[PDB]
């Protein structure tokens, strides 16, 4: 799931942990260049409906290849009555980007989801074309990657309710837009619950 | 892919099997009129078998290739020939005809768009594993002086300009009937054309004015295919005008 | 290859609506020996007769049970040469999948690729539809999976199902014994009364073979096993 | 609006003008170039910039009208051969391909005219010069410039832009190559030598 | 590149664009008695600005491309999938020797929900919007297009807004320019403004 | 002679019978399946009897319905074999002209299509002429349909334009099954009435077994 | 190969309609009835799932209906191994169209590009078309909602509604009285749909396994793609048989 | 019979039949003499139109300017041969800088005539062509025929009423080897004249020669200079 | 079974056999050469003069000084010139020099036949063609006129006529034409004799008439010389 280079104008993805949500929380932002004049497109996709997987970079391939890579994810998902696991499409997208050979274009994939039908907390990044990344730890991700993991490791709250990661979470989104341009842009907070997804969509330049 | 022995062989007959069995498929068919106009040249076509169940939209034998650039078929026989077999004729021209298109400055030279579709359907012949297909087309469009044109092709490839042609229940039969009807004093205005194109399609059309689909096609803007009720309009002013005649 | 070939097709239909050869191949299935494979909905049992009628078959390798991966098994029905091709390519199927989601195959997911090649082999020349009938076994994603996979190509999924040596009847026991979400003990008690219903092809425990999908994966069962499944039959 | 090839049509008839010449600095190798190419009298191009770029795509848009001519019998439009050419020009880069090439001819409206870049330009004026040294020619041509300018003004236009050209940035040498398009069939003026130019002017 | 300019501010259902009339290869202004805003259809405009040559290539590509959909469509086209195609189709011909590096301005009259504006860059990234502006002007223009309406465009203050940038992109900005081409498209006629 | 061909249920058969009758000419009747039965020889010397009967009768049309038949099947039912086909084949051509060259003796040839036929029988310069009927229109059946309806019960309850306007360009035979299958509908009923009810009833069945409309509608 | 064993497989004929084409409507005809209803706020498929057996794991949603993209969806009759070629190649391209263009699949488009393969087969190659016609449901932002079908030979024609299957020609015939072009709610139009099940079926009390009926409307501004349940094909039975007992005495 | 079905089906004859009846159509087409000397190699063929109102053409086709072949049997199928034949020359002189060596370069042909008697039911190319060639070996006449062997003659001669010919060369066998260039193609339309009854005797309209040798390139005289060879009558006494 | 790429007993190719009698179907193609110019004269081959004669094409421009005019199967016929335009203008390309018409011709002829149904591809024949093509055109040496047939020879002609009696319309050639003649008499001997080989009438919109001559390109005549030329029979 390869994009040329990762100049979109924005490049950011946090997750963050609750043991009765997860979340997911990115820039909304298109637009390549210094310059937009968007601040909206997709960006975090909804796979299984419930679990998402976010690419990351250049606007064009970030969302072709989101939507060919859905297309294998789906086929699996459509057969058996009962959706994909989230360790297997995990390598999935491992290999994808592998595909595209030595002195590749950089992608950096972000997959937040709980796993489908055994149920524990997922969070992983991919980039380059790398190494096995499962965690149950944080993940944060991208190009200004310190950046994102210092908020990840920020957030968890792991007996408060769903709602205070959100307020925490927008707090978070916008002190890292005043450190960064990868931040920013709209930002779009994804709250996962198993069954749904919960789109939120935060005030912030 | 490709059959490794030939369909189409030559063999005694004097032509080729398939472009005889191809000539025969057309001939038994029913009635698609082209009539050239001055304003806009029409094609239409005796049968789709309409009846208030169904909706025309690419099920229209009259497809438009390029912007002024449209042909109709005629596949259409004993039992009834193959949408199958015009849809590659036509994709194959289709491109040709917006390369061509976008090399001329004017609206495209039929010319070529013919010339071209007699040699996509020998081609098949030559082709291993391939025959000809078993269609008749009305090649139409306006050339970059804005010539307007009516041509013809039968299923092996040879083409002609023609004021006007009429192809199957036997083709020779119709399309010297619509050199009785035309006139240059009946193409004048845009429903004139239309009336002349029609004419020759209520002959023995089973249910007509929802049968009968004929699209129109402008300069160089895009083709407007006509409803069957839209058409039925006209139909009824004829067909009162043809009993008065008799 | 250093030929011209062929590229025509072996099947016309008929003003029946059938295809003539896929019949005779269903009269091949039916030739084979007992084999048959249940989803219990607690695992995945596939057990099999394998006409050897010697036992100077030192096999402790390839069987009628034959693993394709770690996970799916597969059992066939009729004939050997026909088996031989479909378990290789399952193999190289379940090696194309295991590089990129790096869990090998998913039962859904096989039949479909295996049914878009098998009526590849009736739709065009210089092959031939088969006349095997698969029967494909997965535990994967934490539910068992149980499908059959005819030789025109079609699949259909099944709860339990029978092919081979007197099949009709095997069908017939089978809804009236097994109903749907029974346990894994009554799956494997009903599978080996299939084989039992007609037998004949030497009573030694080597001369059946049985492999189970669960949880853990998937392992063919020793015959000394099987043989303990049989002998409460009478 | 640039180099040794140009060419404006006026209201009496057209202009083309093109040098023969060739050799920057000292280097030269080819005294009577042609940088207005015509083995026929159908269609008419011209050159400028590189050497190498203009005389390869134009002799490949040689083949190329032959072709749509004999195809229709008749002759095509001047926009349809030259379109086919310009799809070949973009797509041709790789080869340290500039080509900056006018291709004139004969369309059903009217005489057609059309500007070519080895990056794919097409736009149809009345004036179009391709390469650099044309922007020195546009401060007399346009100072003068009228679109009725008799067919006598623009034979002594042309004379003298390339004396004042040779005076102005040298290069000009050998022969000055006048061509003019009358009607719709062309034909080659004069090729008048250097040497007569200099005094008239 | 890094010449030629654009800028569109879309209205009620109007929009008001304009580019100058002006092609250079070189140093000198070859073409200029053509205009370079194309109709790909009678529905729908493509205005491309960047390399001069350039916005021919793109234009003719889009042309064979938009007129295929039509065909599969059978009906008038659709503005959200002429976005796409367009953007997917330019950032694959970039590589390309038929190369597209231009920042193009589409046009449509959707079919549904009404008037709507692409906007494309060089690198090339869709977004719809109605605030946008094109060429090396859009990195000039875009802050001014974000003020100036509230949601969307009047067409008065437009007028006004649109002199005041005409006057300012030859000051500040370098064209070989001397006419200016200024355009309203009501979605199913072109309309000609008036020159500044 | 003649050979008839196109699309089948023209009215082929009737055409024969009538233009028998307007000559005179003895009307020998006899399908060409019946020639190759189980009997070992006894094929071809039955040939020879329908030719030298004809002659002897004098004037003389043989109509040889079905003679397709020869052709199509190879039928596998006959001891007489592949063998009782080949030589039969033969004899009929050797009856006909060969070298006996009779004289009086038209053969009218009904068949399906003459692209099924056998290449042997086949070959022009022993039937001169050859007709091709076109798929028959609406305007063709009315006629046809006002001499069933006089030979039929009268009433004003028979509807002839309805049925015939809501079939397609096909044969005159739909025009006498309609008719046929009305009469018989009747006797379910237990009336001895056809009326428009029986019509539109058998309209369905014979227009469904002949050829069928709904495939047709989607390609046209 | 050989030229004894070629009597040729593909040729055209003078009648125009390949030979193995009506051959292939027939086999068609045995596979049970698949239909499509327009809704004036949706489309749906009600098909009769080719299992009816007690025995069935229900691994896929319906064996008959493939849901194939987030606005598009197709149901089979015919040969089950050849529906499985297609169905995987659908599922791909008619993805590929809404998702990146992010404008709604016709049903027409779709045809046009599926049925150059079946065609290919039918006029080259020796080979034969595939054993099944398809229905396709599903809405376009174009013409609006849509109905077609793909025949063998690859002919299409785009019905608004259509059945196929077992009884094709009666089904068709009383579709007409009933159903023009669009009058229908959501629910007359599932009522309407269980009531061509039901004459056509052999089994008038049907089950929610013996046919299943699949919704494609767009609610809430999204376009949703979902395979009834159990219970809710029961309730509409339950409400059918009701209204079946009062509509014909 | 039901052995040359194909040209896959063997004969219990020992050869195929199809292979034979290829064999007709060389002796159906044009009477041809070939002869070489020990510089030269000299190609004699004989004109034929298709009409009254036409003056013959050449059935010498080049191949090259340093191997060329006379046809006979048919144009088209010699012609087809001549294209992968005019494509060696122009490898040979990439590769080598030389005339091909005749010998190997007959070995390829025979290749390319060996695949369709190999292939279903497929034509076996029914010309024989006399090749003349120079090498660095000397001068060779070759035969090849519609099967892939070839013939290295001293002279030979195919076509119609050949035997006539034949005898000729028998007669002045070791002669041609010998002799100068002109006397070369003398003999050769001494040869082809025998063919024909004593009635029909060879004109500078019907005689194409075709002389490739050591110090000339391969040139084809149709009127060029048929003129002085032509000169004296020796005919077979039939 | 066998093919048509078997031999007959006669030894002789079936396929080759069949095609000349398939020519006879069609149109016909009459070119005299004459010292002055080569004249083609072909049948536009109508049902009414209502068919417009504005392009009907039969006869083409090969090249610019060098025609074509077809007989036999008219279908076969218009791929064979489309393609024979593209290898003339390959070689008038190179050489840059004006086609003899001796190269058009022999360089057509090796496409006549490579048939089978084996040792082809679809860009390859599995047919043979059944086009004779005369190539009438003007070169350095002088005009000259070739004859093409499906077996591939290439002879010089004078005066060459095929057409649906390839027979009848040579035998009416030997009795009007005469070898030096006017360029006038050459364009009538061919009125004569298009007659005779059709089996059709005279009409302006039923012939068509070409003339490549000295210092002059392929020329199409238009209604009102197709007119003039009608009138000299």
């Amino acid at each position: 799931m390869s994009v040329m280079s990762y100049n979109g104008g924005a490049v950011m993805a946090m997750k963050g942990k609750n043991c009765v949500a997860i979340a997911a929380d990115r820039r909304f932002g298109i637009q390549a260049q210094m310059v937009t004049t968007d601040f909206q497109k997709i960006f975090p996709m909804g796979d299984r409906l419930y679990i998402g997987l976010a690419g990351l970079a250049t606007d064009v391939q970030t969302v072709a290849q989101r939507l060919k890579f859905r297309l294998n994810l789906y086929e699996l998902k459509e057969g058996r009555q009962i959706k994909p696991y989230t360790l297997m499409s995990m390598v999935a997208n491992l290999l994808y980007e592998k595909r595209f050979g030595p002195y590749y274009t950089e992608p950096v994939i972000a997959g937040l989801d709980p796993k489908t039908f055994k149920p524990f907390i997922c969070s992983l990044d991919l980039i380059g074309c790398p190494m096995v990344t499962d965690d149950f730890v944080v993940s944060g991700t991208c190009s200004e990657q310190m950046y994102g993991m210092c908020e990840s490791l920020w957030e968890p709250n792991m007996d408060p309710e769903h709602l205070f990661e959100t307020i925490s979470q927008a707090m978070l989104n916008a002190v890292d837009r005043d450190a960064v341009s990868g931040m920013g842009v709209i930002v779009h907070i994804i709250e996962k619950d198993k069954i749904t997804t919960r789109t939120l969509k935060a005030r912030m330049d | 892919m490709s059959y490794d022995r030939a369909i189409t062989v030559f063999s005694p007959d004097g032509h080729l099997f398939q472009v005889e069995y191809a000539q025969e498929a057309v001939k038994k068919g029913s009635t698609a009129v082209g009539v050239r106009g001055r304003d806009i040249v029409v094609l239409g076509v005796e049968k789709k078998s309409v009846a208030k169940l169904q909706d025309e939209r690419t099920v229209r034998k009259i497809c438009a290739l390029d912007d002024n650039v449209c042909m109709a078929f005629a596949v259409v026989a004993s039992v009834s020939g193959l949408t199958a077999d015009a849809r590659i004729v036509i994709n194959r021209a289709r491109v040709e005809c917006q390369s061509h298109r976008l090399t001329v400055g004017d609206p495209v030279t039929v010319e070529y768009i013919t010339r071209y579709i007699a040699s996509l359907k020998q081609r098949y012949t030559q082709s291993n594993g391939r025959r000809p297909f078993g269609i008749s087309a009305l090649i139409v469009g306006f050339d970059f002086d804005g010539t307007p044109r009516l041509y013809q092709t039968d299923p092996s490839g040879t083409y002609h300009a023609w004021k006007a042609n009429a192809i199957g229940r036997g083709a020779k039969s119709v399309r010297e009937f619509l050199e009785k009807n035309y006139t240059d004093d009946a193409i004048e205005t845009d429903d004139l054309t239309i009336k002349l194109v029609i004419k020759a399609l209520l002959e023995v059309v089973q249910s007509g004015g929802k049968n009968i689909e004929l699209a129109v096609m402008r300069r160089d803007q895009p083709l407007k295919i006509l409803s069957p009720e839209e058409i039925e309009k006209y139909v009824a002013e004829i067909e009162k005008e043809k009993e008065e005649n008799e | 290859m250093a030929e011209r070939g062929y590229s025509f097709s072996l099947t016309t239909f008929s003003p029946s609506g059938k295809l003539v050869q896929i019949e005779y191949a269903l009269a091949a299935v039916a030739g084979g020996a007992p084999s048959v494979g249940i989803k219990a909905a607690n695992g995945v049992v596939l057990a099999t007769e394998k006409k050897q009628k010697s036992i100077l078959y030192d096999e402790r390798s390839v069987h009628k049970v034959e693993p394709i991966t770690k996970h799916i098994g597969l059992v066939y029905s009729g004939m050997g040469p026909d088996y031989r091709v479909l378990v290789h390519r399952a193999r190289k199927l379940a090696q194309q999948y295991y590089l990129v989601y790096q869990e090998p195959i998913p039962t859904a997911q096989l039949v479909q690729r295996v049914a878009s090649v098998m009526q590849e082999y009736t739709q065009s020349g210089g092959v031939r539809p088969f006349g095997v009938s698969l029967l494909i076994c997965g535990w994967n994603e934490g539910r068992p999976y149980l499908f059959q996979s005819d030789p025109s190509g079609a699949y259909f999924a099944w709860k339990a199902t029978a092919m081979g040596k007197n099949y009709v009847n095997g069908k017939t026991f089978l809804e009236k014994r097994y109903n749907e979400d029974l346990e894994l003990e009554d799956a494997i008690h009903t599978a080996i009364l299939t084989l039992k219903e007609s037998f004949e092809g030497q009573m030694t425990e080597d001369n059946i073979e049985v492999g189970i999908c669960n949880e853990a994966g998937f392992r063919r069962l020793t015959p000394t096993e099987v043989r303990d499944y049989l002998a409460a039959i009478a | 609006t640039t180099t040794l090839a140009f060419k404006f049509q006026h209201g009496v008839i057209v202009a083309a003008d093109s040098r023969a010449t060739a050799g920057p600095y000292i280097a030269s190798q080819t005294v009577k170039k042609v940088i207005e190419i015509n083995p026929y009298l159908l269609g008419t191009m011209a050159g400028g910039a590189a050497d190498c770029s203009f005389w390869e795509r134009l002799l490949a848009r040689q083949c190329r009208i032959y072709e749509l001519r004999n195809k229709e019998r008749i002759s095509v439009a001047a926009a349809s051969k030259l379109l086919a050419n310009m799809v070949y020009q973009y797509k041709g880069m790789g080869l340290s391909m500039g080509t900056m090439i006018c291709g004139w001819d004969k369309r059903g409206p009217g005489l057609y005219y059309v500007d070519s870049e080895g990056n794919r330009i097409s736009g149809t004026a009345f004036s179009v010069g391709s390469g650099s040294v044309y922007a020195f020619g546009v401060m007399d041509r346009g100072y003068s410039y009228d679109l009725q300018v008799e067919e006598a003004y623009d034979l002594a236009r042309r004379a003298i832009y390339q004396a004042t050209y040779r005076d102005a940035y040298s290069g000009g040498a050998v022969n000055l190559y006048h061509v003019r398009e009358d009607g719709w069939i062309r034909v080659s003026s004069d090729n008048v030598a250097d040497l007569h130019d200099k005094y008239t002017s | 590149m890094e010449y030629l300019i654009g800028i569109q501010g879309p209205d009620y259902v109007l929009v008001a664009s304009d580019r100058v009339a002006a092609s250079n290869i070189v140093q000198m202004k070859d073409d200029h008695d053509k205009m370079f805003k194309m109709s790909e259809k009678i529905l729908l405009l493509c205005v491309g600005e960047a390399g001069d040559t350039v916005q021919f290539a793109e234009y003719i590509q889009k042309n064979v491309q938009l007129y295929k959909m039509r065909n599969g469509y059978e009906l008038s086209p659709t503005a959200a999938a002429n976005f796409t195609r367009r953007n997917l189709a330019d950032c694959l011909r970039s590589r390309t020797p038929y190369h597209v590096n231009l920042l193009l301005a589409g046009y449509d009259e959707h079919e549904g929900p009404a008037l709507y504006y692409m906007d494309y860059l060089a690198a090339l990234a869709k977004a719809p919007f109605a605030a946008h502006g094109y060429g090396a002007f859009l990195t000039l223009s875009i802050l001014d297009r974000y003020y100036t309406p509230t949601i969307s465009r009047e067409r008065a203050v437009e007028l006004l807004r649109k002199c005041l940038e005409e006057l300012q992109k030859r000051f500040i900005l370098n064209l070989p320019t001397f006419s200016v081409r200024v355009i309203d498209k009501d979605g199913i006629h072109n309309l000609e403004n008036i020159t500044f | 002679g003649v050979i008839l061909y196109g699309p089948p249920g023209t009215g082929k058969t009737l055409l024969a019978k009538a233009v028998a009758n307007q000559t005179s000419a003895t009307f020998l009747r006899v399908v060409g399946s019946e020639l190759i039965q189980k009997y070992l020889g006894d094929g071809p010397k039955l040939v020879r009897e329908l030719f030298r009967v004809a002659e002897e009768h004098a004037p003389s049309i043989v109509f040889i319905d079905e003679i397709d038949a020869i052709g199509t099947k190879r039928y596998d039912s006959n001891s007489g074999g592949e063998r009782e086909i080949q030589r039969t084949m033969l004899e009929l051509l050797n009856q006909l002209d060969g070298f006996d060259s009779r004289g009086d003796v038209k053969v009218i040839m009904a068949t399906n299509r003459i692209e099924t036929l056998d290449p042997a029988l086949i070959r022009p310069g022993r039937i001169d002429r050859k007709i091709e009927f076109p798929l028959p229109d609406e305007k063709t059946k009315k006629r046809i349909f006002q001499i069933h309806t006089s030979r039929m019960t009268l009433a004003d309850d028979v509807t002839l334009d309805d049925l015939i306007m809501a079939k397609d360009d096909l044969s005159g035979a739909d025009i006498k099954a309609i008719c046929t299958e009305a009469g018989l509908m009747a006797l379910r009923e237990r009336r001895m009435k056809v009326t428009n009810e029986d019509f539109k009833k058998s309209k369905e069945n014979v227009l469904y077994k002949k050829q069928e409309g709904t495939p047709e509608g989607l390609y046209l | 190969m050989s030229r004894r064993y070629d009597s040729r497989t593909t040729i055209f004929s003078p009648e125009g309609r390949l030979y193995q084409v009506e051959y292939a409507m027939e086999a068609i005809g045995h596979a049970g009835t698949c239909l499509g209803i327009l809704a004036n706020d949706g489309v749906l498929l009600a098909a009769e799932r080719r299992n009816i057996h007690k025995l069935l794991d229900e691994v896929f949603f319906s064996e008959k209906i493939y849901k194939l993209n987030e606005d598009m969806a197709c149901s089979v009759a015919g040969i089950t191994s050849d529906a499985n070629v297609l169905t995987n190649e659908l599922r791909l391209i008619a993805q590929r169209y809404l998702l990146q263009y992010q404008e709604p699949i016709p049903c027409e488009q779709l045809v046009t590009a599926l049925c150059d393969i079946k065609q290919a087969y039918t006029q080259f190659g020796g080979k034969r078309p595939f054993g099944v016609s398809l229905l396709y449901i599903g809405w376009d932002k174009h013409y609006g909602f849509q109905l077609y079908q793909s025949d063998p030979s690859g002919n299409y024609g785009g019905w608004k509604a259509t059945c196929i299957g077992n009884n094709s020609a009666a089904a068709v015939s009383m579709l007409k009285q009933d159903y023009k072009e669009g009058e229908m709610t959501l629910k007359s139009a599932l009522a309407l749909a269980v009531k061509v099940l039901n004459k056509t079926m052999d089994v008038s009390k049907l089950s929610a396994e013996k046919v299943e009926i699949a919704t494609l409307t767009r609610e809430n501004g999204k376009t949703v793609i979902r395979v009834l349940k159990q219970k809710e094909v029961e309730q509409l039975i339950k409400k059918h048989e009701e209204e079946e007992a009062k509509a014909e005495r | 019979n039901q052995y040359d079905n194909d040209v896959t089906v063997w004969s219990p004859q020992g050869r195929i039949h199809q292979i034979e009846y290829a064999m007709e159509a060389v002796k159906q087409g044009s009477a041809t003499v070939g002869l070489k000397s020990k510089t030269h190699a000299v190609l004699v063929a004989l004109k034929r139109a298709q009409s009254e109102l036409a003056a013959h053409q050449k059935k010498i086709l080049h191949v090259d300017n340093h191997i060329g072949i006379s046809i006979a049997g048919l144009t088209a199928d010699a012609r087809l041969l001549c294209n992968f034949m005019r494509q060696e020359c122009l490898d040979s002189r990439f590769v080598f800088d030389r005339p091909l060596p005749v010998s190997r370069l007959v070995s390829l042909i025979g290749s390319k005539t060996q695949i369709p008697t190999q292939r279903y039911g497929r034509r076996p190319y029914g010309v024989g062509l006399l090749i003349a060639g120079y090498d660095d070996m000397g001068p060779h006449v070759f035969q090849t025929c519609p099967s892939a062997n070839y013939f290295d003659c001293r002279a030979m001669s195919i076509g119609a009423r050949s035997q006539s010919a034949r005898t000729y060369l028998e007669r002045h066998m070791s002669e041609f080897m010998q002799c100068n260039l002109d006397e070369l193609v003398k003999h050769g339309l001494r040869a082809l004249r025998e063919t024909l009854p004593a009635e029909q005797d060879l004109t500078t309209k019907n005689v194409s020669i075709g002389i490739v040798g050591k110090d000339l390139e391969f040139t084809i005289y149709d009127d060029d200079d048929v003129s002085p060879f032509l000169d004296g009558l020796e005919e077979r006494p039939q | 079974d066998r093919g048509v790429n078997t031999f007959s007993p006669e030894g002789r190719l079936f396929q080759v056999e069949y095609a000349i009698e398939g020519h006879k179907l069609g149109s016909t193609a009459i070119g005299i050469q004459t010292s002055e110019g080569v004249c083609l004269a072909v049948e536009k081959r109508i049902t009414s003069p209502l068919m417009e004669p504005s392009s009907i094409e039969k006869i083409v421009e090969i090249d610019a000084h060098i025609g074509c005019a077809m007989s036999g199967l008219i279908a076969d016929a218009k791929t064979l010139i489309d393609k024979a335009r593209v290898e003339t203008q390959n070689h008038w390309f190179t050489y840059n020099e004006t086609m003899t018409v001796e190269s058009v011709t022999q360089a057509v002829s090796n496409l006549a036949l490579q048939f089978g149904e084996e040792d082809a591809d679809p860009g390859a024949m599995s047919r043979p063609f059944g086009v004779a093509l005369l190539f009438g055109g003007v070169d350095e040496k002088g005009p000259q006129l070739f004859h093409m047939d499906p077996s591939g020879t290439f002879v010089q002609c004078d005066a060459r006529a095929i057409g649906s009696a390839s027979e009848g319309a040579q035998s009416s050639l030997q009795e009007v034409y005469h070898k030096s003649t006017t360029l006038k008499e050459a364009i009538k001997s061919s009125l004569i004799i298009l007659k005779q080989v059709m089996e059709e009438k005279l009409n302006a919109t039923n012939i068509e008439l070409a003339t490549v001559q000295p210092g002059q390109n392929f020329h199409m005549f238009t209604k009102e010389e197709l007119e003039e030329v009608i009138k000299d029979i």
